[PDB]
RNA sequence: CAGCCUGGGGCCUCGUGAACGCCCUGAGCCGGUGCACAGUCCGGCAUCUCCCUACACCGAGAGAAGACCCCGUGGAGCUUCA
RNA sequence: CCCCAUGAAAAGGGAGUCUGGAACGAUCCCGGGAGACCGUACCUAGAACCGACACUGGUGCCCGGGUGAGAAGCCCAAG
RNA sequence: GGUGCAGAUCCCGGCGGUAGUAACAGCGAAGGGGGGUGAGAAUCCCCCUCGCCGGAAGGGCAAGGGUUUCCCGGCAACGUUCGUCAGCCGGGAGUUAGCGUCCUAAGGUAGGGCCUAAUAGGUACCUACCGAAAGGGAAAGGGGUUAACAUUCCCCUGCCU
RNA sequence: CCUUUCGUCUUGAAACACGGGCCGGGGAGUUCACAUCAGUGGCGAGCUUAAGGAGAUUAUCUCCGAAGGCAUAGGGAAACCA
RNA sequence: ACCUAUCUAGCCGAACUCCCCUGGAACGGGGGGCCAUAGAGGGUGAAAGCCCCGUAGGCUAAAGAUAGGUGGAAAGUGGCUAGAGGUAGAGUACCAUCCCCUGGUUUGGGGGUGGGAAGUUAGGGGACACGUGCCUCUAAGGCUAAAUAUGUCCCGAGACCGAUAGCAAACUAAGUACCGUGAGGGAAAGCUGAAAAGAACCCCGGAAGGGGGAGUGCAAAGAGCCUGAAACCGGGUGGUUAUAC
RNA sequence: AAGCCUCCCGGUGGAUGGCUCGGCUCGGGCACCGAAGAAGGGCGCGGCAAGCAGCGAAAUGCUCGGGUGAGGCGCAAGCAGCCGUUGACCCCGAGGUCCCCUAAUGGGAUAUCCUGCCGGGUUUCCGGCUCCCGGUUUAUAACUGGGUGGGAACCCCCCGAACGGAAACAUCUUAGUAGGGGGAGGAAAAGAAAUCAAUUGAGAUCCCCUGAGUAGGGGCGACCGAAAGGGGGACAGC
């Protein structure tokens, strides 16, 4: 999901309701919304053995 | 050595290349067939006849008249379900639930395939 | 004017046209160069370390 | 039109065929309503040369 | 110091057909209380329901992280004898 | 007439002069032969281009009578 | 263990109310009658009349769009209404030149060389070339013919190399 | 009969502060490494094997491998003492 | 050339469709019988070791490719001991200065700038400099097997997700439609049942997988096709209203 | 009369639940293509043919062997017709064709297009034409014969950032990373000591674990940060 240049529209736009980040027309990249990168994605670097 | 993931396996049977289609046709012969042929299973060909063991129409004997090689199922005459109009359409029954009863000895190229399976002399 | 009429005069030729190499209508005739297919001043193909986000 | 045969000289995927689906093919597919999604139009579009 | 008339809107009728304010639908008014100006709380006054039009008085109406003042060991810019 | 502004260059043509060449020989007329390749539809804008639209915005360019100086206004020709 | 949600002016999808409300006025156009088609007609067609434009709503010409042109058949949307109709959809057809290509200014490039560590960098010098559909630049018009384009096809007169 | 609307910021401020149309789906203290503690177990003046090798039904597994690190004495700069 | 092996290919490969019941279908329940070096797994009208494939194990080459052997040729050709003699890489080391970096610090390496050696009886190095002894190496030219860096790709496995997640991508085309003059940004969208058996046929309308009736089929939620919640709206059921939250 | 509330039913949306020819991680194999014309694009090509995929005017496939063995004519069910037992379709290998641009190189390009000069046979057409190395022929004329670009990451080498951190900030650090340029291969690099260490010892290089945040550096600030030795792997040296 990181393959984006998405960004906030800044503030005082109002039309940009929230500092949600959007790419030149549509929102992405945020942990909370559609398709973007996970909150805390599991990786192979995590320990496994006891 | 071939994998055992379900996904890959299903890909072969949904994508069966042409020269391997006999695989989903071979059905069990009868005892009398193997009695003079010394062979258990073999691929179906046209011009043959079969008997059925499963399905609502169990116990039928017909003739090998229709086939679906690419996906692997056949049909036999004298067994149809009438459409709304009244013309018959062929009942589709899989080789998996059939037993062959006789074959065609008029090819000389299907014959040697029979021979090479270590069946005894002739 | 800065509003719509600024878009008015915009019927003339595209300042970037079909460059023969990369199939992108991005050949700046005016600069004698394509900014997309690289044809014009690099013998090599234009390629960068940042074609995308990494 | 003095188009300098770089766009009309090329014909096909360039300067051709925003075409309707073939008829008999639709019969074959038995599909509900067959389309080419690539459908475009001069008034609403800007062909990228 | 106002008045009359005309065209198009505005009125009505057929067809098409949106967006704004929405914790709510429970909000009438008046004193009072309380963040020191209530729709619900307190005490009175009233208050039948439904519909259409005109008014924007109120809804501390909506529009927009106030354009002002200050803070952040926050930016950018300009200047010089930092 | 004006200028402390003096108002583009090639290819392409034509002619003039001198050298060499062969004697046949046309920038004349008459008859004959040929002459790549590619542009070529439509619209030019109150619906055909752009401005997200079948958008009073812009982008153009050029061109009847009378009344009337008039391409002003009016009306009416062509459409 | 990606782990229990009402919010984060959250994201995304669906649907509310204001609601058949606003608007479908405003920039000087306007239609009416009779007939036809078709299920269905203010809106489409036929006739007549009438009003308006009329240095532009007319006429011819670009860059651009790319079939928007024409024929035949259609209307679920698409058209600010409707719609038998259309630049819309569906089935077919349609541009011809002995009467741009050449050269060149602003300039530009590509190479040889002068630097740059290198370069897809700069380059005063030299060389080669690109650079105008309104610059210059050989030579035709007339009539006539298809629904569709024409100085190009048919005829005569030509004309230039 | 008794009953100020959710959450949050906040001395109280929530009710004239903010964010709040409805419904559904998504959605936020995780990973590693070090340090230190607790709890738990194995062994014990030791502990501990890593990296790594061999065999194996082959990443599981068994054996081997102290390599090393911590503790096992501190003081001071040292010479050293201990 | 030949031989051997390996890779490109396909091939062999066990055991029940036995009985009763349910079930549209048995791949279910009960009973009965069997292979197994093969009970990974997949398919077939459901949950099948023995219905089908595959599996453990084994087999395949014309023709190619890879590896090895089998082949041929050329060049240079004593060993030790003692003595004598000779060779052994320059702007290179090294030094001063400026700069760069690395822990390299009065101590490292590199470069610019200026100087600048010895060179076999040579030199360097052995944490500031110098000297002395002791120890070990020989640059200013080459060249080099393996032991490791990675997934454009191909096999295999998985305490990775089930269609707003999973990489953007599971779909008729995905960097596709598209927004941008431009570098660029960047989508949405899976399920008919097993077999279309896709409702023949009759009535309405012009038509619409539209109405109705019939029919297929276990089932039609039969094309907009699995299941089918709410926000919503409509009909109905049950209460219930115009002096009132 | 509105309704109000709840509930039954229907439609409007499709979450849930289920299913998956998809991706994702891992490990292991494998691991250069290119002027004999790449990769990358642009065009065409089937009976009725749009996209994909495949294909190159020899366009849904051409030939020859090998296997295969009765249907085939893709995605994808229609009309019509054909190929197939004289061995199809398919798969393997070998060939043949293989348009245009493209590093594109006859010359030119704001044309995926136009356009020369030689030599060849000759109807169609075929071969050659920047910067170099070495030869023919005069000592400058042409002629004989062989370095360019791409490739997911990885590798090598030059050039070379700010953001932040120090709660400010300028030395320092973030850091030779981001990035630029060149150049390769399937691995690259490096590789035989002017090496160490120190009681007279070891014996190329590389990577792995330790040594070790030790040594040592710095407004002594954040921080940076070895070597030697030991233990492993293969250990080749001309």
């Amino acid at each position: 999901g990181k393959r984006t240049s998405a960004l906030s529209f800044g503030i005082n736009l109002g039309i940009a309701r929230v500092p949600r980040v959007k790419g030149s027309g549509e929102a992405a990249l945020a942990p909370n919304t559609v398709g973007g990168r996970l909150a805390f994605p599991p990786t192979t670097e995590k320990r496994l053995v006891e | 050595m071939i994998s055992s993931k379900p996904s890959k396996q299903r890909k072969l049977v949904y994508n069966l290349p042409n020269h391997l289609r006999y695989k989903l046709l071979t059905a069990r012969l009868s005892e009398d067939l193997e009695k003079q042929y010394g062979i258990k299973r073999i691929s179906i060909r046209k011009g043959d006849s079969v008997k059925l063991m499963r399905g609502s129409q169990v116990g039928y004997e017909g003739k090998v008249v229709e086939v679906d090689r690419k996906r692997g199922r056949v049909a036999i005459e004298g067994l149809t379900k009438k459409k709304a109009d009244g013309t018959p359409v062929y009942v589709w029954v899989h080789a998996s639930k059939v037993i062959i009863t006789k074959l065609d000895t008029g090819d000389k190229e299907r014959m040697d395939a029979i021979e090479r399976k270590r069946k005894m002399r002739e | 004017m800065k509003g719509t009429p600024s878009f008015g005069k915009m019927n003339k030729t595209p300042t970037h046209v079909r460059c023969r190499r990369c199939g992108r209508n991005s050949f700046n005739a005016r600069k004698g160069y394509c900014a997309a297919c690289g044809f014009g001043r690099s013998k090599k193909i234009r390629r960068y370390s940042w074609q995308n986000k990494k | 039109k003095h188009k300098s045969l770089g766009k009309k000289l090329r014909l096909g995927k360039a300067l051709k065929r925003n075409s309707p689906i073939p008829a008999w093919v639709i019969i074959k597919t038995q599909a509900e309503i067959r389309f080419n999604p690539l459908r475009r139009n001069w008034r609403r579009n800007n062909l990228k040369v």
